């Protein structure tokens, strides 16, 4: 959950050239964001430790992706060249005994059921 | 001569094969299936006292190729007609329904009645 292996797979390219970055989302929203750099040859594999925080009964989703440093001919500063994500922890669902009634009334042609300030 | 502040109608309960209609010698229609009924309007083209009803009635009718029953081919004002009067607003339709509960014990009745005007 915490150790990632990145895989260089540029054939004359250093991922030395790029901004990495990670962002972990609490139910689709972030909480955490981390700049970092790693050095890797072509071909070369390199791991990626990645403390993480205490977690809720939400559903956490990691985003790992690298950028451009700097400008380049065909693209700005920040481009992003590759991402990939992974669930951290699944959520943790509730379930809410219901006390509060329900009214129903039957007419030749139509059901009717109300709750609360919705007829169906 | 009191049937004129009333709506009067021509039924003809079955005819078959198909039909023409003259009333005081003029055109009102025509009909098609041999064992529903045919029903007119006539308020307008009949007069107090004395009137003429002429009908022409076909054995066969492109009606005739959905009438091909293991059986004699008759034809003929094989059922009952008559006149009747009703007032300006009338109800026209009626459709009654019953349910039964789980228990087939208590019922529900579901009255569907379609009223009709004519210058009322």
């Amino acid at each position: 959950k915490d150790t990632y292996e990145v895989e260089n797979r540029y054939l004359f390219t250093n991922l030395e050239m790029f901004d990495g970055a990670w962002k972990i989302r609490k139910d689709g929203e972030v909480i955490e964001e981390k700049t970092f750099k790693i050095f890797a040859e072509p071909g070369e594999k390199r791991l990626l430790k990645i403390p993480l925080p205490e977690m809720d009964d939400s559903e956490y989703f990691l985003e790992i992706s690298f950028s451009l440093s700097e400008d380049t001919p065909w693209a700005e500063k920040g481009h992003v060249v590759a991402w990939e994500q992974f669930l951290l922890k699944a959520p943790a669902f509730e379930k809410k005994s219901i006390s509060d009634g329900v009214s129903l009334r039957e007419d030749g042609k139509h059901l009717t059921v109300e709750a609360k300030d919705t007829v169906y | 001569e009191d049937w004129f502040k009333k709506e009067i109608f021509l039924h003809f309960e079955g005819v078959r094969s198909f039909f023409y209609l003259w009333v005081n010698g003029k055109k009102i229609g025509f009909s098609k299936d041999s064992c529903t009924p045919a029903e007119f309007r006539l308020t307008d083209v009949l007069r107090p006292g004395k009137n003429l009803i002429t009908v022409e009635v076909l054995k066969w009718s492109d009606g005739s190729y959905l009438e091909d029953q293991d059986m004699w081919w008759f034809a003929g004002i094989y059922r009952d007609v008559y006149l009747y009067a009703l007032p300006k607003f009338h109800i026209r339709d009626v459709f009654v329904r019953t349910d039964l509960d789980e228990n087939y014990r208590n019922g529900k009745i579901f009255l569907d009645v379609e009223m009709r005007n004519l210058g009322e």
